[PDB]
């Protein structure tokens, strides 16, 4: 053996050891969440109705399973220096405000920029992206006055609120050119609690894609 | 305001503008000798026997 | 506040049983390891017990082995030692201590209290003897002390396992050296340690009236743990 | 008013520019062309520190080259034994994002630090025989990135907000800040004599700072991307700024010159570690692509590499004694290497 | 010609042998592979290797000479050897099946609350499970009190020509795994499909009917002849013994139906092909 007194350290490494590895197991089981935006994008709406400086950890439950939103955008510095922190997440909140008949450039403009930049980057070729569309109602009555001509010149059509919104949501969504990840879209103002269970549904649907992938069935 | 921060920035200019300096290839040499005086001692690039090495 | 008291002794017909607890608190319990050391009413110490954390290894002395056991509850910060079919040679007061064990720690840190106990009448390990139990000593004087072992305690991994202690008269004994080198935490810079192999000293300098007593002698090459019969220093 | 103040601000760079070219009399190569190479340096890996769950950030060496500290983003911060593979302790952190740690140079404390602004510092020789939080720092209002002991009593960190602060740990309270820089911190190296250092920004620059006054001394610009880490020269008076734009840098104080620049064709990452060697002749570096580089440190010739990764390297440290060099990348192992 | 035969041996063996190395490798070099998923992949690499390079030597060696090499006694050894480890292959994929059928049926209960001595007790129940089969029988038949009824000559168990429990050993352990895959597959497949709404769905179809044909197209030839023999002696010499070798070749197409369609496992052979 050769070991007189060191046997009494190896215990304890492995007492460690195992601390280590229930406390890996128990903290595997929480399904971690991103949450983006921009300048008034409706982020602060939806984070204060999930009811249970720096990074403000949210933290709540549904269905037996352990959320934890990772609210990030206080920071104020280049923004490309700590993303990859928040790899490995299993998806990213995005809020679009659909009042986008303003500048500070053209809001939508910015949008669909930090969109494309965040949805081709390295790191996220493979990490779902959960897409909202916050205040409906102010773009549903903004669009009787004012058509969507005045942002998009491209744009052909009507001036409807069901056409408007689905060209808008085909805008977004084909800013994505890898065939791994998947982008989920839903439209939401101030309402129900219809704002958690989308997002518990888009998570099963990711876990189930990675279950599949990993397995090697996929 | 900008007129107090250029005048700070053109201060702090003016007072790392006035030290002394020497000539580079003085600084080269002594590189050099420190490299070459104090590498007896350099378990890296003269590996040393497994007599003496912990973790061997 | 660090703090070990013991409870549960006092008189038992021969033969009989008796539970002891070393109830303790102050300190994380459930990461340490507790000793038993037991010391005869004229006699040194005697190593009685081990039980290291977790529960994992027990050892037991050579003349205990079979009739007591060692058991603790860390949820409870107590410890345990089951006493059966006493011997007239056990009329010793019980001792416990804290050995947490890891690199650089420092075993044998703080010492309990000691519950006495009482009994009507009716080869191959390591041995460690000293020179005199008797040698009186002046203040102001620089005194030095001998502890010889038998086997050589150079472990191959460049350490020597062996431990000074102090008993001051009627209370608990203190650590001074552990490993034969390093001076342990409150005990002054005064005293000092030395030796090689078998051959150790311990050095005291500028000698007070607050060093009298008894100082003994341990190895932890491998168990069981022996001492020595001590040295009574005296005033004048 | 604005137009003296350009001019004059004009007037200081171009006295700079022509100065910085009148010094400069010849290149390092032709002093050192009669310096002997080192050869091919083969290190294969002696221990594999299989201990962690996430991608490690942040590695520091102890005081007597054998206890070693890793944080890394699985929540933990575990003090390792380097010559028996062995753990000592393990911390759990209140914030998973740690990118910095520390080890006091007389063993007794730690400091993590993190994306959170603060800056915690731990003990480690308590009376109840375990690590407990002993004073929190919160002072900084971006991201902490790198943090250096001075001594057991005071702390310097560097946060993602232009600023870097000098802490006094028996108050709790920010003594000294250092101010000048445009874009974020990334690094930090305390100086042998512990009296100035040193600070490398996100906009392609470094100053030189002292911790007795609080101003800044000199500032380096010649570097075309953010910096990501700079280590000193052993002797106290060079240090090495490796950046995101494939190549590294080796400036000098007193020639107040960039002297030397280490890159190839085929090499297209980033830095991400500097370190050197304890006779400051072989630069070691942590690239992107999947591996480590020893650079040579007086031929600018690549000289061996330490490949074995199966990530991305972002830590890298020697031992005071230039005894091994460590490595911990994106996958949770760690590696010894002779 | 006799090259001819021992070439396509060495090659299929050999390729067997280097491509479960690789994946033995595979997983413990990527941190992420060392899943539970794959002590069972483990478990295949294994079996698939002990009967790649020494049974199928064996069968070669013995192939074209029609004489027994190593005497009566050993070739018993042989026989109980070569089908213990492909009896265990197989329990190896109807593991294999079991969870991810579990894991994509349940996929936030069930990934959690098995562990690895789960996994382990799984392996252990199919490998005793192999043994309990087959070991028993081809060895203590003979000691029934009928004489060694095989020819020297050849070394075949006599059990194939014993009294139905033939067809029960046959029904067991081939008829029951291709059943109960298929059954399994068809709900994997059915419960593929998004609920929240090529595509996916076809793909794992597209995935599971490569893995079942490719299964069943190798092995249900040799069970067809083993429920022939027992009540009827058409015996080409021409097909028995390439009966057999449709058998010994789902070890090879093993690696690629398992460790090939997975992307990480694809994506680290390419680590381990370069510095090498
Ligand atoms: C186990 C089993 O029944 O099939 C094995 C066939 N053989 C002998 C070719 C391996």
């Amino acid at each position: 053996t050769l070991s007189a007194e060191d046997k009494a350290a190896v215990e304890r490494s492995k007492m460690i050891e195992k601390n280590l590895k229930e406390d890996g197991i128990s903290a595997a089981k929480d399904v971690k969440l991103l949450l983006l935006g921009a300048g008034e994008s409706g982020k602060s709406t939806i984070v204060k109705q999930m009811k249970i400086t720096g990074i403000v950890e949210t933290h709540f439950t549904f269905k037996n399973l352990h959320f934890r939103l990772f609210d990030v955008g206080g920071q104020r510095s280049e923004r490309k220096k700590w993303i990859h922190c928040f790899e490995d997440v299993t998806a990213i909140i995005f809020c679009v405000a659909l009042s986008g008949y303003d500048q500070v450039t053209n809001r939508m403009h910015e949008s669909l920029m930090l969109f494309d930049s965040i949805c081709n980057n390295k790191f996220f070729i493979d990490t779902s992206i959960i897409l909202f569309l916050n205040k409906k109602d102010l773009f549903g009555e903004k669009i009787k006055k004012s058509p969507l001509t005045i942002c998009f010149p491209e744009y052909t059509g009507p001036n409807t609120y069901e056409d408007a919104a689905a060209y808008i949501q085909a805008q977004f969504e084909s800013k994505n050119r890898s065939p791994n990840k998947e982008i989920y879209c839903h439209m939401t103002c101030a309402t129900d609690t219809n704002n958690i269970q989308v997002v518990f549904d888009a998570v099963t649907d990711i876990i189930i894609a990675n279950n599949l992938r990993g397995c090697g069935l996929y | 305001a900008s007129i107090a921060q250029a005048r700070k920035l053109v201060e702090q200019l003016k007072m790392e503008a006035n030290i002394d300096r020497i000539k580079v290839s003085k600084a080269a040499a002594d590189l050099m000798a420190y490299c070459e005086a104090h590498a007896k001692e350099d378990p890296l690039l003269t590996p040393v026997p497994a007599s003496e090495n912990p973790f061997r | 506040d660090v703090q070990l008291v013991e409870s549960g002794g006092g008189l038992v017909q021969p033969g009989g049983s008796r539970k002891l607890s070393c109830s303790a608190s102050g300190f994380a319990f459930s990461s340490f390891g507790m000793h038993w050391v037991r010391q005869a009413p004229e006699k040194g110490l005697e190593w009685v017990a081990y039980i290291s954390s977790g529960s994992g290894t027990i050892y037991y002395a050579d003349t205990v082995k079979g009739r007591f056991t060692i058991s603790r509850d860390d949820p409870k910060n107590t410890l345990f030692l089951q006493m059966t079919s006493l011997r007239s040679e056990d009329t010793a007061m019980y001792y416990c201590v804290r050995s947490i064990y890891y690199y650089g720690s420092s075993p044998f840190d703080f010492w309990g209290q000691g519950t006495t106990l009482t009994v009507s009448s009716g080869g191959s390990d390591i041995v460690m003897t000293q020179a005199t139990s008797s040698v009186p000593v002046t203040p102001g004087e620089s005194v030095s002390i001998s502890c010889r072992s038998s086997k050589s305690l150079l472990h191959s991994n460049g350490n020597t396992y062996l431990y000074w202690f102090l008993q001051r008269p009627g209370q608990s004994p203190q650590l001074l050296i552990y490993r034969m080198s390093n001076l342990a935490s409150g005990v002054p810079d005064r005293f000092s340690g030395s030796g090689s192999g078998t051959a150790f000293t311990l050095t005291i300098s500028r000698l007070e009236a607050e060093d009298v007593g008894v100082y003994y002698c341990m190895q932890h090459l491998e168990y069981p743990l022996t001492f020595g019969a001590g040295t009574k220093l005296e005033l004048k | 008013e604005l137009d003296q103040l350009r001019q004059e601000a004009e007037q200081l760079k171009n006295q700079i520019r022509d100065a910085r070219k009148a010094c400069a009399d010849a290149t390092l190569s032709q002093i050192t062309n009669n310096i002997d190479p080192v050869g091919r340096i083969q290190m294969r890996t002696r221990r594999t520190l299989r201990g962690h769950l996430a991608k490690i950030y942040a590695m520091h060496w102890g005081t007597d080259s054998r206890l070693l500290v890793s944080a890394s983003q699985d929540g933990k911060l575990i003090i390792w034994d380097s010559y028996t593979t062995n753990k000592v302790h393990a911390i759990p952190l209140r914030s998973s994002w740690v990118m910095t740690c520390a080890y006091a140079p007389s063993g007794n404390y730690v400091a993590c630090g993190g994306l959170d602004n603060i800056c915690s510092i731990y003990n480690l020789k308590t009376r109840e025989g375990n690590v407990r939080v002993s004073r929190e720092l919160a002072g900084h209002t971006g991201y902490l990135s790198c943090c250096r002991f001075l001594d057991d009593n005071q702390i310097v960190t560097s946060s993602g907000d232009t600023t870097c602060a000098l802490w006094d740990i028996e108050t709790g309270q920010q003594t000294t800040t250092f101010t000048g820089h445009t874009g974020d911190v990334m690094s930090l190296s305390l100086a042998p004599d512990t009296r100035l250092f040193v600070s490398g920004a996100c906009d392609a620059s470094a100053k030189l700072w002292d911790v007795r006054e609080g101003m800044c001394r000199q500032t380096f610009t010649g570097h075309e991307s953010d910096i990501n880490a700079i280590c000193f020269f052993p002797n106290g008076n060079a240090f090495a700024t490796g950046s995101d734009d494939a190549t590294c840098r080796l400036f000098d104080l007193r020639a107040d010159q960039e002297l030397m620049t280490y890159s190839h064709d085929n090499i297209i990452c980033g830095i991400t570690s500097v370190s050197f060697s304890k006779s400051g002749r072989l630069l070691l570096a942590g690239y992107d692509d999947f591996n480590c580089n020893v650079w040579d440190a007086l031929k600018a010739d690549r000289a061996g590499v330490l490949a074995g990764h199966d990530n991305r390297v972002s830590c890298l440290g020697v031992t005071d004694d230039g005894m091994a060099v460590a490595t911990g990348s994106w996958d949770s192992f760690l590696k010894i290497w002779n | 010609e006799v090259v001819f035969i021992v070439l396509v041996a060495g090659s299929l063996s050999l390729v067997t042998i280097i491509g479960n190395i690789l994946v033995m490798v595979s997983i413990k070099v990527n941190r992420h592979l060392q899943t539970v998923n794959n002590y069972f992949l483990f478990s295949l690499a294994c079996a698939d290797l002990i009967i790649g390079v020494f049974s199928m030597n064996l069968y070669t060696l013995y192939t074209v000479i029609g004489y027994w090499p190593l005497g009566p006694v050993v070739c018993d050894l042989w026989l109980a050897l070569d089908y213990v480890v492909s009896n265990a292959s197989v329990m190896n994929l109807l593991i294999i099946s079991f969870d991810r059928y579990f894991c994509v049926t349940k996929p936030l209960t069930y990934p959690v609350k098995r562990t690895t001595k789960m996994a382990g007790m799984m392996i252990a129940a199919a490998w005793v499970l192999s043994f309990i089969l087959w070991a028993p029988a081809i060895l203590f038949w003979q000691f029934i009190v009928g004489v060694r009824t095989v020819e020297d000559g050849e070394c075949y168990i006599q059990f194939f020509s014993n009294a139905a429990v033939t067809f029960g050993t046959a029904i067991a352990a081939f008829y029951l795994p291709v059943i109960i895959m298929t059954v399994l597959y068809w709900h994997i497949s059915r419960a593929s499909k998004s609920r929240i709404k090529p595509s996916r769905e076809k793909k794992v179809t597209r995935t599971i009917l490569a893995i079942l044909l490719a299964f069943i197209i190798t092995w249900a030839p040799y069970n067809v002849m083993v429920l022939i023999n027992t009540f009827c002696a058409c015996i080409p010499n021409t097909v028995w013994t390439i009966g057999y070798w449709l058998c010994y070749i789902n070890s090879t197409i093993n690696p690629a139906c398992y460790a090939l369609c997975n992307a990480t496992f694809k994506k680290t052979f390419k680590h381990l092909l370069m510095c090498h």
